[PDB]
This record gives structure tokens, C-alpha cells and sequence, in this order.
């Protein structure tokens, strides 16, 4: 163990990723969410009850990355300056985690929150995706550790990030998504980093081992995606937006692969996202004698 | 399903593939608002007869008004309104009207008025019974031309009402009586909902002696403290304090905002700039040592003119500060907390027509009038009732005015309606105001939608053809106001007191309008007035009017003033003041969702190159336009400068210099890009 | 080889020898030096009393309005006589305080123009208004030390460039903005020339009362408090007070402006606090039960009289009864609790036992509030104004003309019916000139009531002198019959006054004096000295203690001719003059054998109790060691006689408890105390 | 594994530590260390050399608190929300360490940093003081971990936290001190929470076991006490204020003991220091 000199650096990104991920740091008490109450109320019995469940789903992921997700990727990082970034991400996930509970308190009641919490505990496809990543985390394979995480960071959050987004495209719960967008922008980075750091340990690998990794990613994605279709088919059942979420995922699946040096898989007739949703993803001195003039 | 007007309005923040705005969803939201809120909440009446009757007997409307007309003619007028064909323009409009303006029940669950109703009531209140005039106002507010200020519109005709006009300018004198009275004056005025400004200029400096015994007085700061607390008490509820740039406290007066809810306004004389030119020092003269030696209160002497002499007089204690750094600190504080507002003493006086010297401005830098000190016995009663200033306001929709050909009628009806307000304004709580408003007939006819209109007729803002219109516009409004005012005096058989000394009486006011430059400098402009059916006043109209005044006088002291229209602009669909829009779609913190969106008037996906947002149109351009107005309007004009968050002190100071030199009467506060 | 400056001489007072014997001499030494070092090298030497007045008038120091009411012959002679009475100062602080704070100095301050006696003269002259014999009378009453016109009557008499003669004030606020407004102004125009003011908050609407039928509106009393609070911080000299019922809704938050758990947000820092507790507030504490705080709004609505004008102890159940009259509820045992917690840290609040005051009240109507020093208890009437703030009905408000008597020197003088007589005339005179221009509600109320406030001082002096342990059988019994004999004489005077003028204090026929129901308790027996020590002391002093025969002659005279003054006496604490006149504060015990004062360019000026030697130390116990008991005991006996109030400072150690204060508060109630000043804690 | 609920919190302290520890957010780039530039030259060659050397151990200290300290305690935590705060602390400490490496670049030079760092590996009074503290992080014993965590935060850190506070009092390098103002304020809460949650752990450990650790606290804190005496005396050598820092470590190790629930060890005469150093705190 040697101390950190943030002056003799190994990789460019360590610093600029540290400069971003800390600039855009945020807290959930900073967003006026009490103003979404009126739009919240207008959502149906079924509609409200969904929005709760997807955030609860969002929670699980964010929680995993915090305690077992990012932590495990420290053991694989090369530059001592990467781990410092890693610790920030670890923390940040937990702020992502605090947020929903800051929503949950504000918009709904623990009569509705607790029924969605207990569903989340028992809901088969949500726990499955939580399981897939976990079995690849505690695995001793370091390259697959990153892929999994990328697939979490770049794709898994987005089966649920669609609803606070879609709403925003209707003028409902704008400020809830306003807060979500800050999560998003942090998780965008997360994907690029671990991804970039994946390609890195990858170009160092065996030429023949590079086929092994390329297939497995697609396979794992293909499984995680399979699950995700059944995950969206259950929650969003009785709304009929499935076709938009199932399209969103595809787009968000290319997003993951393109961060890992891999080429897109779903053609843009499957990743066809409505531009409105795409849009919702992001919107002293002195004087002079002279100056005095006239 | 589900498209609540509030989610529908929100759709104004979103686009399509070419770069579109969804205006569609606004007018759609209005249609929604009337059917999700308004008509399910209003109460139905068989005929206006019950409507009038029940609303009198139940204790909402005031009979004191109607009884001045044949009850026949009241329902005659009401019908005329509800058939005028008024629909709404913006979502915010109808939102603002209904929630804030319209008459609802005592418990507050049902609506009792609609737009066309509120007009009728005001039209009947202002006309005092004049059948022929009651009609005219109804038409003029309904067609959207004349628009009474927030308090006037709101309150008229209601029995359970507040005050007709908020906005007051009362000076404090350098004695405990007047200080006291002033601290009370706040209490009685702020509780009725008033916006009061005070003239601190007169009071003893810090370290000044009281009762012959040396180093005693607290300064101007602790007098504020009390006033602040008084405003803090009486809620609605906001105050401003004006100080002369050459009062010895100025820096520790500026330092208070470096004392939360008060507004600072600094009166800067020409000599301050002149000192600031050659990097020199300033002189701050003791208000006490002026009183003794020159037998006049500080705020009442020509600081610019005397200056040399003052500095020479050894009995007057001079305090020295840095001119360059003054303008600096001024900027510093504006950067942060908005004010200090500025008004340029001499600039104002120079082109003031009324006898005397102005010293201060209102809470919004727009009202500029002369006043006299009030003298009190030890029991706080008036041994000499002075004159202080109250501001009756109302504005015109530049565009809507330009459409109808009888711009004259459009103006008279408005000036008369405005005048009517003073003849009904009896603030007994502070007599100087009331007795001043009893001799002055002070009014302030405003404008709005200039930007809307220019850009509607296709003119870019700040352009050589823009200024050219706005100049020859004010020119022609002015003529009609003065005419309306001259006529009024002829009918009442009395001029405002102090007229015999006015420049209108001397006729050196008419001096300007008897020369030229008064023919259009651009063909595009001339087209407008040709096309609009407006006869631009010709030399022998002024020449006929000069000699008219010089016989019968004018009934009003000060005629126009252009305010920074608050909510009234959103009811009448107008681009704020006579300045550019703050943005293409104004985001405003209101009601349930915490924000309501406002699209600029006459805006489509086609003319979007006209609606350049203020911030980046630039400072200079705004002044440039305002200059042309400052030319004609006898009072001040509320000038708000719009800088980018990256701009620096210099920029501001540089912009103020220009503004100063261009001859701006008054400056409001400076806004930075950050929302 | 030299050294000893008169200040270093005065500090020696605090230094002992071996076992511990006070250097009483080193203060008297200081006096001699104080004059030798500072006073006389700084006085203006006037070749004859003849050029003096001639120089002091022309040069604009002395008020010619006074002197020209007598032939200069008399004036010169009186002066000459005043100086021939041979006055000598007693203690250092005594002298020092006079010159620095009271005596006449040249415009530039740098020289002195008057000596003690000179002041007296002027005072004596100003108060006489033109009466040769009264002027001579006053001269002697003051220089002997029997009379002392309170600070503001002393310091500001005779001088041409002068401030007001009275400096204590009681103003009221009515539940409307006009009076709200007029209150801040009066807080201004009064405090501006060093006038202490008290305000009546009891009347204002509560912390959420609707305004003009529109629900939940009004701000409370706090914001009016704050306005005044700062308004006093401007007019600086400048001490303010406020009084609010125990059963007025804001009471728990009102008590919480002083609480440390604030700063700006629910905080007042200069204003003094007064709390009115009616008798019932105790009954509710008894059965642990809750207090019912009523709406002043809803009371004014239903009943037609504003809050503090109607009964609260006597109308309590009848007010819970009315369901139109709103009701908030909190603990009574916790109210009294908080008081002590506020009392511990802040000193306040004061206390006025509403009914104990109204039952002893001999005057028409009700008393609703008290003053900054809890010692004024008079009846006011509200005022009505136009919207322009011009007075429409100029109601009565209270100004306090105060004076004092040295118990010891009074018992020394032969005639006491002169000692008191003179005292009353001068006071009356003060109140016959108090034309307070700025608040006409105080001026024309004063011009109606002719109310005066004669005090008593040097009790723990006279007691200690004559070998009486404070609060002992001998003490109590004496002070009982002392306040007794003073009272009679005070009235007899007021009766004679009402006879010289042919008029009484307006609305006399409604007073208990006019029916004779005042003379009730003075005509049932009990007025024999409980101790022969006390009897032989009244003999030694030669005082005709008022007979049952006297209490008839007076009764029959009063009923016939009237009395010129609504109120004759009130006993304030002496904080300034009790050093000029050498007196043991009020009638309460001394503060320490040698008191430390935070004044002058030492930071410490020390003051030795009068008549105190190295022999009689056991008679001079500091009020702390006495025990709030004996103190209340002595105060009760006084309160029996005095028509107005007696300012009561209670004295506690740092070991004292939240209950210890609460406990005394009750012993004060039970024994029949009218009012309470604040409670002190032992630390310096 | 179950998702977090910050709407059914378990311990009152959890959120208390959260709210303000997260409100106490700051960065080295927020403070202009471009200001300490003129005041930096006014130190001697050996004064300037020890500027780095004091902060160099401190750079390694937050390095070990960040990478190893909390990371082992997240299996010990009882409320999942406790796992949450620790990870901020982990992160916050990496910035603390970054802050020192913001310092060695605003005023300090290339040549000089390559001397105090390489010294921090050739320095046994530093080496061991980090070796022992970690010997309890890489021990499966939790109270050994938290005690180490406590004394690291509240004693072993304070080897170089005196230098800038003495600097600050003379107006020399105060904007650098304005940053260690932030740093300490964080370690304050860091030491406290670890401290409070040490005391919750002792509610379940038996009667004799409370002294298995009470006595074991002394063996260790005074073991790393004398290794700190060594580190202090060859650093504050020819300065003269070796004995004012002597009183400093007996002050905050009485606050370190306080940051566990125990009683303070060193008397009036050993814990009383410079009153102008504490005023600038
Ligand atoms: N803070 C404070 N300000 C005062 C006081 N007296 C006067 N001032 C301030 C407020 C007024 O603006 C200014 C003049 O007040 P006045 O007319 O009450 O002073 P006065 O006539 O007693 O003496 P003057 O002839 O004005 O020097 O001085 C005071 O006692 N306290
Ligand atoms: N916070 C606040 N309190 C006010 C205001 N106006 C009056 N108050 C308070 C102070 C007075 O104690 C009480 C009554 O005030 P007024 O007698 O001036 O009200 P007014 O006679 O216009 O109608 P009212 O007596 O309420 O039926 O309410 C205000 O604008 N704001
Ligand atoms: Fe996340
Ligand atoms: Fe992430
Ligand atoms: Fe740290
Ligand atoms: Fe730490
Ligand atoms: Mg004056
Ligand atoms: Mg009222």
C-alpha cells in the first residue's frame, strides 16, 4: 500500500472522471418534490401503485452496486487513483438509494410503499436479475465482473427509468424525473468508466480469449434481457406501454455494448425510441478610465 | 386518459424534430381549465337581475356604485360585455385572473364573476355614473386596450374590498415627530396592502450631534430597522428606502445588503459621474450642517449645482469616499441582491415640467414626482400638511391600441378612467398623501406589449426602425393625454394646484414638440401609422394645444408613467414592459405544480427570430428604446437590465454610464441568467 | 512619599485589617480628597451670591421663569440659608454620584457650577411655584435628608436647558392598528428624552385570530413587542416594558421570547416583561388542572368591553361557559414552572396579582397593568382615534410623579405631619406641571387624577440603627404602624390640598374615599403597637400615632371636601438617589455590607450601608441571607396601607431551585402582596 | 439481500450522522489555494520541507482509512443505513487525501514531494503506526477494528493537524488551514460515529469482556502513543514547539477516549495547550 499522489497519474480518465463524478454530486433534499404531489394524485390507483413498484425495483439495483457491486471492482482496478473514484461511486449509489425513500416519503404512504416493498422481495424476475450479477460478483472472474456491472449500470436501471421519464414527457411529475436525471447522468459515467476499464484489461489479454469474452457478454445480455422482458411484461401490464419500454431496453442494451467496445445488437427498428422520451433523458472586476469615456 | 390542464401547460417546455414549440397544448389547456376547474365551480344565475340582486343582498358587491345608474342600464351594459365575444389568450391568463383577481365566495369554493363581469364592475366604478363613459371603459378593457393596475382592477365594485391603489411615496423629515409618523405611516399603509417608499435623504448622518450636544445620532440605518419591522408586521407587505448618493452614510447604507426585506434606491447626481471620471473622490455633506447654514433640508438642494460652494463652506462637514469604488460597490450589491435601484437626480429635474425638485422614487423606480415637507405639533398632528405622492396606475396594450383607429378615444377613456381613481383615492391614514393627491391629480398611464407589437409587425428589437416606432409612438400618446388633461380642466373649471409655475403654463414644455424630428425616420414605421389609421400629431395640433393649456390649464400634474407591469401583463397578454421578453416561454413559480408557463404573444413557429430573449439582446439596446420613451414620459420608466451570469462589475457600471448619458430618468434592478 | 488618589482611598473600604474591621474612615478620607482633588479645583468661584444668579441666568443656565416668582431678596436669602444649614456628604459614592450625574455643569461640562445645596435650593424653589413658606419648608425637608424628589425631579429642576420632570410612564394599546401605531410612536417620543415606558399587551388579539371575519390571520403580540423592542433601542435612557395576562392565548410563546432557545426567531432582548396573574391561576394550579386562555377578540365581540377591562378571576367559569368565546388549554403548574425558568436566566417576568390589587383599589374601575418597576398601580381608560391618528377620545393614561422619604430621618424630625405634608405638596406640584405634549392621553389623565407616588427608603437602615433585626417582631410591627401614620398624613394633606383649590381628583364620588369605605379597616381595632420597643420608639421620636378619633375627623372631612389626589403613595426601589440621600434601598434588606458598583474610572466604587459600624454588623445581613420569607413579611405590612404598589425584588442563592422561586411566589400571594419585581441570583 | 428503506430508520443516530456528514460536503477546488502563495515563501527551507512531511503521513492516513478502514466495518454494521454512512466516509477520506495532493501542487514543487513520500516508506514511526492500526482492520475482531478506527481518527491523525493551526494564528497559510478546518470537522463526526457505534456493541458483550477491551484499549493507544512521540520529536525537532504538540496529543487523545465512552487520561497540566491554536479551530 502506497499513498495517493494525485499528481503523478497513470491514466487520463482517473482524474477527469473524478472531476465530473464529484462536480455533479447532488442530494435528494435539493429537489422540490412536494410540487409533484398534484400530478401524483391524478395518476390512477393502478398508475400510482406502479410508479411505486418500479422505484422499489430501482432501489434494489442501486443498493447492490453500493455494498457488493462497486466494492468488488476495487480488487480489479489497476491505478491506485481508480479505487478513489470507485469509492465515490459506491457512496453515490447510496444517495441514489436515499432518493426513492425521499420520494416515497413525499408522494405516497407506507401503506402503499410496504405492499410494493414486500412484492419486490417476492417478485421472481426482479430478484433474478439481482441474483445474476451477484453470482458473477462473488465469482473470481474479474473481466466478467465488469461486463455484468456495465450491464447493470448501463441497462438494468432503464427498465424502470422509463416511467419517471415518460411522465416528464407529459408534464406530469416533472420534478421527480428532474431528480432522476441526476441519477441517470451519474450512471452514464459509471457505465463508460468500468466499460473503458474493461476494454483495457481486454486488449492486454490473449488473442483467442477475446472470442470467449465477446460471446459471453451477448449471452449474459441475452439472459438479462430475457428476464427484463418478463420484468416489464409484469409491472407495466395493464398500461399498454410495454412496446415502448421493450424498445427502450434495446436502445439501452446497445448503450451497454457500445461502452464495452462491442458493436450494437438490436437494429433501430427494435431500439426505436420516441424522441420525446429521448429528450427527457436530458434537457466581478474593476472599471476603466476609458470605460468612463463620456 | 388524464390530461390535467397543468400537465397540458407543461407541454410548452418540449419540442419536435425541426425545433418546434407546442403552442397547441396551451390553448388546449385553457379549454381544459374552464372544464376541470371554472364552470363546475361557478354558480348559475337565471338573469343578471338576480345576479345583481343576490350579490348585493348577500354582501359581496357594492350598491354604492350601481345606484348611480338606471338599474336598467346596468343589465344593459352587462349584456354588452358577455356579448363582446371575449375569449382567453394564455393559460396563465385565465389562471391568474381566476385565482387572484375574480370575485369568489366568502368561504372560497365557488366563482361569482367572470372576466367580462370584472370589467363591467370596474367600468361602472370608474365612471361614477356616466352612462356614455361606463360603456367606453367596458369596451376598452375588453378589447384588451386599456388595463387598470392590479389593485384597481381587482378591487372596483366589490363591497368587501381593499384599496384602489397600492403604491406610496412619503418622505421622512429630520425630526422625531416625522420619523414617528412615518413609522406609523407604514403600519396604516402596509396593512391596507401598500407599497411604500421613504426618503431617508433628510435625516442626520451617523456621528451627528442632537440637541446641540455632539456625536449622537444613529444614522439612517436604524430608522430603516423600524420600517422593516413595520412592513414585516403589516401584510402584500413590502417597502423601499431611498437615499442620496451624497449622504454621509451611503456606504453603510449600501452595506446593509452586503435588514432583509427592504429595498434600496440610490439617487445619483451628475457630479458623481464627473468625479468618477477623473478617478477622484466624492464629497458627502452632513445633512445637519446644510440645515443650519443653508436653511434647507438636504434632500431639497441642488447637490450638483452647489457642490463647489458646499465644498468651500467650512461649516458644512464634508466626508470623502471613492467615486470609482462607489459605482463599484453599487454594482457589487446589484449583482447579488438586485437593488440598489437608481434614479439620476438632475437628469430627472432637467426635464421635469412641474415646479420644484424631485428627490425620490417608488418601489419600482417608475414613479417620479415633486413633494413638500410636512410639519407636526408634538402630538403628531399636522401643523402644516405637506404633500407626498400616491400613484394611480393603468397601462395600454401597444399592439391593441395600434389596431383601433380612434387612438384618441382609446387614450381619453384611459386617462379619464385613471383620473377618476385619484378623485376616489382618499387615504385618510396619512393626510399629506391624501391632500397632495387632492391638489395634484397625479396619474401614470403606462404601456406594454411593445416587444410583442414590434415583433408582430416584424421589427427586430433595438433596431434603427424599432426605436423609430417607439419614439413616434410615445410622442402621439403624449399629445392625446395632454389633450385629454386640458379638456378635463376645461370641464371641471380647475387646474392642478402649482400649475401657474409649471412649464406647461410657461409653455417651455411645448417648446420640444414645436420643432422637428417628428416625422418617421424609417419607411417601415410610416407604414404602420398609415396602415393603422393613426394620424401622427402635426405642428398646428400642438400649436393649437399650447394655447389651449395656456388658458384652461391641465387638470393633472403628471400624466404618464410606465411601470414594470406585474401580473397585469399576463391578464392582458403583453410582453412585460416596453422592454424585451425575459425568455421565449416565461417560467413562473405559481400554484399547485410550482410553475406555470407563459408563451409570448403573437408567437408562432415562424417568427421565432423576432422573440430574441432579453438577456442576449443586450443592455445597450434596451436603454436605446427606453431613451425614446424617456423623451416623452414626464415621470420615470422602470428599466431592468438583463446580464449573463458571467458578466462582471464593469459591464454593469459601463451599462449604467451609457444609460446615464443616454439620459435615462430611472433604473430598476439588474437580473442575471439563472433559472 | 505621596500617592493616595481619592479612588484608591475608596477601594480600601473592601480591605480589612487582621480579624476583619471595616475601614469606614478611608471612605470619609476619600470624601475629603474627592473635594480637595477634583471638586473644588473644578468649581466656578463666584465673588458673591449676587453675581452668581446674575451670571447663571444671563449665560442661559438657570431658568428665570422660576426665580422671578419671588423677590430676589427672598431667593438670595434662601440660598444663603441653604448653605448655612451646613450640609456635609456622607459616603464617597454619595458625593461622587451627585457631581458626575446630577449637579449643574457649564455647557462644556469641564467646570462645575452648583454644589449639593445649590441644587436643593433650585429644586425647592421650582416646586414651591411661588410660595415663600413652602420654599423655605422644602429647603429644610431635603437638606435634613427627610425628602428626596426622585432622580428626574432632582437633576432636571431649575436649569433652563432642561429635560422632563417625570420619567416613568404607563401606556396602553387597543385592539386596532391606530393604537398599535400610536404605541410605537409614544415608545419613541417618550423614550427620546429618557422616559421609561410600560405597555399594555393584554388587549391585543391572539396568535391566529381572524381579522375582518377572514379566518386565521393575526400575528400575535410578539411582532408588536419586536417593533417596540427596537423602537426603544433607537431612542437612546431608553428602557421599555410590556404587560400581558396569564390567560391571554400567546402567554406560553410570550414567555418564550426571552428564552435562550431562539435568537431573532421568537426573540426579544431589551424589553422588560410583565405578567398579570389573577387569583384563579392559583386555583387551577392547586388541582394540577389546566388554564383556559380566552380570545380577546371573542371577548370584545360578545361582552362589549376589551379583555383587561373585565374580570378574569371573577368571570372564569362564566367564560368557559360561553361556547362562542374560544378556548385554548395548557398546564397551570407548568405555566408557573416556565416563569421560574424564565426568572432564573432573565430575571423577569414581573407579577401583578390582578385581584389583590382591585380589592384594595379605592378608585373607580379596574387596574389592568403596571410599570417597568412594578410599583405603579393605577386605573386607566382607553382612547379613541380617527383614521388619520388624530385623537377622537383622549382617554386617561398614567404618568408617575415620584418622591421619597428617609424612614430614619423622618423619625428623627419633630413634626411628621409637616415632613409628610411638605412631601405631598412638592409631588402634587410636580404633577401640576407635567404637561406631556407628545402623548396627550398621559397629560390630561395626569391633569385629572393628580396622582402622586411618595416612596419610603432607609428601612433596613433605621431598623439596623435602632437595634432591630430585619423581619423580626419589632421590625414588622413598627413598619406596619409607620406606613400607617404616613398614610393618614398623606390623606389629610390631599384633603387640605383639595380645600385650597376647591376641587378634587375628577370622578371622586365613585371612589371609596367618597363613601368612606376606605376608612373601614382603619376604624376596626388592631392599631396598638405589638411591641413596647416599637411604642417607646414612637415616643422617643415624638409621633402622635393616629387615633380612632383622628380617623373620624378625617373621614368626616374627606367625605365633605374631598382629596386632591387619586393616589398618594407607591414605593419604588431606589437605585440612584438612595446614594445621594444615604438610604438602604427600598424597605427591603441591604445587598452586602459593602456594595460594589460598576461605575467610574476604577470599575469599582464601594458603598457602605448607612449607620453601619464595626459594632452592629449582626443587624446588617445581606438580603440573600435573610430569606424571601421575612422580606415578603415586611412588604405585606406596608402593602396594607399603601394605595399603589410596592416594588418587590426577591433574593435567591445560586443553589436555589425552580420550586424555590415558585414557592415564594405563593407566600407572596397568600400574605397579600400586590406585585413582584424580579428575582436575583447570587454571583459577582 | 434487501433494498434500503430510509423511511423506517432503525437508530436515531443513523440519519443524524447521515444528514450533516453529507451536508458537510466540500472539495479542495472549492477553496482557492491560489491564495496561500505569497505567505508560503515566508517559511524557511526546513519549515517548508516539513510542510509536506507532516501532510504526507496524513495523505497515507486517509488512504488507509478510505481503502481499508471502513471497508472492513461494513460486515460489522447492524443497520443497513450504517453501511451507507461508512461508504461516504470511505469516499470523503479519499478527498481528504486528495486535498493534501492539491496542496503539494499549489505551493509545493516536484523535487520536494518525491522526498517526503519516499520518506514515508523509510519512516518506521509512521510505518508501524499504520501497520498496527491495520493489523486490527485485517483482524476478524470488530471492537479491535473500531478502537483502531477511533484512535486513528482522533489521535494518530493529529500529528500534523497542529502545524496549520499554529500557522493560521500568525496569518501565515490560513486558507490552507481553512481546508484542514473542513477536514477535521469531518474526522470529528467520523470519530464520533465509530465512537457511538463502539458503545452500542458493548451493550451485548459480557461483564468480564468489557474489561478485556477496557484494559486492551490502554495497551494499544499507549503503544501507538509512544510511536507518535517518536514521530513527533524527529519532525518537530529544531522548531521548538515539540512540547506544545506534546500537550496537543494529550488533548485530543482525551477526546479520543471521549470518542469511545471512556474517561480522559491526562491531567490539567498535560492536556492544556496553546489557547490561540484552539481559537483558530
Ligand atoms: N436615536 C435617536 N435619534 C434622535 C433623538 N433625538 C433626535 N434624533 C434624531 C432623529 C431626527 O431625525 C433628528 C432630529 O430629531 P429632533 O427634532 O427630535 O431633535 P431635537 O429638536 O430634540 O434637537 P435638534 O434641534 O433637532 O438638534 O435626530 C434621540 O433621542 N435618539
Ligand atoms: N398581521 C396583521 N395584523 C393586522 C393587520 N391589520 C390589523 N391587524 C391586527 C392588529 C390589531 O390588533 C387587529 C385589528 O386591527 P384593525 O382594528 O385596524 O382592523 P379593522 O378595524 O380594519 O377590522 P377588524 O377590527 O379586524 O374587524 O388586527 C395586518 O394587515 N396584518
Ligand atoms: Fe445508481
Ligand atoms: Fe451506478
Ligand atoms: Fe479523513
Ligand atoms: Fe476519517
Ligand atoms: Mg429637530
Ligand atoms: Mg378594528
Amino acid at each position: 500500500i502506497s499513498a495517493i499522489n494525485w499528481n503523478k497519474i497513470q491514466d487520463d480518465k482517473d482524474l477527469e472522471v473524478w472531476n465530473r463524478l464529484t462536480s455533479n454530486f447532488w442530494l435528494p433534499e435539493k429537489v422540490p418534490l412536494s410540487n409533484d404531489i398534484p400530478a401524483w394524485q391524478t395518476l390512477s390507483a393502478a398508475e400510482q401503485q406502479l410508479t411505486i413498484r418500479v422505484f422499489t425495483g430501482l432501489t434494489l439495483l442501486d443498493t447492490i452496486q453500493n455494498i457488493a457491486g462497486a466494492p468488488s471492482l476495487m480488487a480489479d482496478a489497476i491505478t491506485p487513483h481508480e479505487e478513489a473514484v470507485l469509492s465515490n461511486i459506491s457512496f453515490m449509489e447510496a444517495v441514489h438509494a436515499r432518493s426513492y425513500s425521499s420520494i416515497f416519503s413525499t408522494l405516497c404512504q407506507t401503506k402503499e410503499v410496504d405492499a410494493a416493498y414486500a412484492w419486490s422481495e417476492e417478485n421472481p424476475p426482479l430478484q433474478r436479475k439481482a441474483q445474476i450479477i451477484l453470482a458473477h460478483y462473488v465469482s473470481d472472474e474479474p473481466l466478467k465482473k465488469k461486463i455484468a456491472s456495465v450491464f447493470l449500470e448501463s441497462f438494468l436501471f432503464y427498465s424502470g427509468f422509463w416511467l419517471p421519464m415518460y411522465f416528464s414527457s407529459r408534464g406530469k411529475l416533472t420534478n421527480t424525473a428532474d431528480l432522476i436525471r441526476l441519477i441517470i447522468r451519474d450512471e452514464a459515467v459509471h457505465g463508460y468508466y468500468i466499460g473503458y476499464k474493461y476494454q483495457i484489461a481486454l486488449q492486454k489479454l490473449s488473442a483467442i480469449e477475446r472470442e470467449e469474452l465477446k460471446l459471453f457478454a451477448l449471452d449474459l445480455l441475452m439472459e438479462l434481457y430475457d428476464n427484463e422482458i418478463r420484468y416489464t411484461e409484469a409491472l407495466y401490464a395493464e398500461t399498454g406501454w410495454v412496446n415502448d419500454v421493450k424498445a427502450f431496453l434495446c436502445y439501452n442494451a446497445n448503450k451497454a455494448l457500445m461502452n464495452l467496445g462491442y458493436e450494437a445488437l438490436f437494429p433501430p427498428e427494435m431500439a426505436d425510441v420516441n424522441p420525446a422520451i429521448l429528450a427527457a433523458l436530458s434537457p466581478t472586476v474593476e472599471t476603466e478610465d476609458e470605460d468612463w469615456n463620456f | 386518459e388524464t390530461m390535467d390542464y397543468h400537465a397540458l401547460n407543461a407541454m410548452l417546455n418540449l419540442y419536435d424534430k425541426a425545433g418546434h414549440i407546442q403552442f397547441d397544448k396551451d390553448q388546449q389547456a385553457i379549454d381544459a381549465f374552464f372544464a376541470t376547474h371554472v364552470r363546475p365551480h361557478s354558480v348559475t344565475f337565471a338573469s343578471q337581475h338576480e345576479r345583481l340582486g343576490t350579490l348585493v343582498r348577500e354582501g359581496y358587491y357594492d350598491d354604492a356604485v350601481l345606484a348611480r345608474y338606471d338599474r336598467a342600464f346596468v343589465l344593459r351594459l352587462f349584456e354588452h360585455a358577455h356579448a363582446s365575444g371575449f375569449r382567453f389568450q394564455t393559460f396563465l391568463g385565465a389562471w391568474k385572473f381566476y385565482t387572484s383577481y375574480t370575485l369568489k365566495t366568502f368561504d372560497g369554493k365557488r366563482y361569482l364573476e367572470h372576466f367580462e363581469d370584472r370589467v363591467t364592475m370596474v367600468a361602472l366604478t370608474l365612471a361614477q355614473g356616466d352612462e356614455t363613459l361606463a360603456t367606453q371603459l367596458t369596451d376598452e378593457m375588453l378589447s384588451g386596450r386599456f388595463q387598470p393596475a392590479t389593485p384597481t382592477f381587482l378591487n372596483c365594485g366589490k363591497q368587501q374590498r381593499g384599496e384602489l391603489v397600492s403604491c406610496f411615496l412619503l418622505r421622512i423629515e429630520d425630526n422625531m415627530e416625522s420619523i414617528g409618523r412615518a413609522v406609523n405611516s407604514a403600519l396604516q399603509l402596509s396593512k391596507r396592502g401598500g407599497g411604500v417608499a421613504f426618503l431617508l435623504s433628510n435625516l442626520r448622518e451617523a456621528g451627528a450631534p442632537i440637541k446641540r450636544i455632539e456625536n449622537q445620532s444613529s444614522g439612517v440605518i436604524p430608522v430603516m430597522k423600524m420600517l422593516e419591522d413595520a412592513f414585516s408586521y403589516a401584510n402584500q407587505g413590502a417597502g423601499a428606502v431611498y437615499l442620496h448618493a451624497h449622504h454621509p452614510d451611503i456606504l453603510r447604507f449600501l452595506d446593509t445588503k452586503r435588514i432583509k426585506t427592504l429595498s434600496l434606491g440610490v439617487v445619483i447626481p451628475d457630479i458623481t459621474f464627473r468625479l468618477a471620471k477623473e478617478n477622484a473622490q466624492m464629497a458627502l455633506f452632513s445633512p445637519y450642517d446644510i440645515q443650519r447654514r443653508y436653511g434647507k433640508p438636504f434632500g431639497d438642494i441642488a447637490i450638483s449645482e452647489r457642490y463647489d460652494e458646499l465644498i468651500a463652506d467650512p461649516h458644512v462637514r464634508k466626508t470623502y469616499i471613492n467615486a470609482r469604488d462607489f459605482f463599484q460597490t453599487l454594482a457589487e450589491i446589484q449583482f447579488e441582491s438586485g437593488y440598489p435601484y437608481i434614479m439620476f437626480e438632475d437628469t430627472v429635474n432637467r426635464a421635469n415640467p412641474i415646479a420644484g425638485r424631485i428627490n425620490m422614487s417608488n418601489l419600482c423606480s417608475e414613479i417620479l414626482q415633486v413633494n413638500s415637507a410636512s410639519r407636526y405639533d408634538d402630538n403628531l398632528d399636522y401643523t402644516h400638511i405637506g404633500h407626498d405622492i400616491s400613484c394611480n396606475l393603468g397601462s395600454l396594450n401597444i399592439a391593441h391600441v395600434m389596431d383601433s383607429p380612434d387612438i384618441g378615444r382609446t387614450v381619453e377613456t384611459a386617462i379619464r378612467g385613471l383620473t377618476a381613481v385619484s378623485d376616489m383615492s382618499h387615504i385618510r391614514s396619512v393626510p399629506s398623501i391624501a391632500a397632495g393627491n387632492a391638489a395634484s391629480h397625479a396619474i401614470g398611464l403606462g404601456q406594454m406589449n411593445l416587444h410583442g407589437y414590434l415583433a408582430r409587425e416584424g421589427i427586430a428589437y433595438g433596431s434603427p426602425e424599432a426605436l423609430d416606432f417607439t419614439n413616434l409612438y410615445f410622442y402621439t400618446i403624449t399629445w392625446h393625454a395632454v389633450h385629454t388633461s386640458m379638456r378635463l380642466a376645461r370641464e371641471r373649471g380647475k387646474t392642478f394646484a402649482g400649475f401657474a409655475q409649471s412649464r406647461y403654463a410657461s409653455g417651455d414644455y411645448f417648446t420640444q414638440y414645436l420643432q422637428d424630428d417628428w416625422q418617421p425616420k424609417t419607411a417601415k414605421v410610416r407604414a404602420l401609422f398609415a396602415r393603422s389609421g393613426i394620424t401622427l400629431p402635426t405642428r398646428e395640433m400642438w400649436l393649437k394645444l399650447r394655447d389651449d393649456v395656456m388658458r384652461y390649464g391641465i387638470y393633472n400634474q403628471n400624466l404618464q408613467a410606465v411601470p414594470p407591469t406585474g401580473s397585469i401583463s399576463y391578464i392582458n397578454h403583453a410582453t412585460s414592459s416596453i422592454h424585451p421578453i425575459v425568455a421565449k416561454i416565461e417560467i413562473r413559480k405559481e400554484g399547485k405544480t410550482g410553475r406555470v408557463y407563459y408563451p409570448a404573444p403573437f408567437m408562432t413557429n415562424e417568427n421565432l427570430d423576432m422573440y430574441q430573449d432579453a438577456y442576449d439582446i443586450g443592455p445597450e439596446k434596451i436603454i436605446d428604446t427606453y431613451a425614446e420613451a424617456t423623451r416623452h414620459v414626464d415621470q420615470g420608466l422602470s428599466l431592468t437590465l438583463f446580464f449573463p451570469d458571467t458578466a462582471t462589475t464593469r459591464d454593469i457600471n459601463k451599462a449604467q454610464i451609457y444609460a446615464w448619458r443616454k439620459g435615462i430618468k430611472s433604473l430598476y434592478y439588474i437580473r442575471l441568467r439563472q433559472l
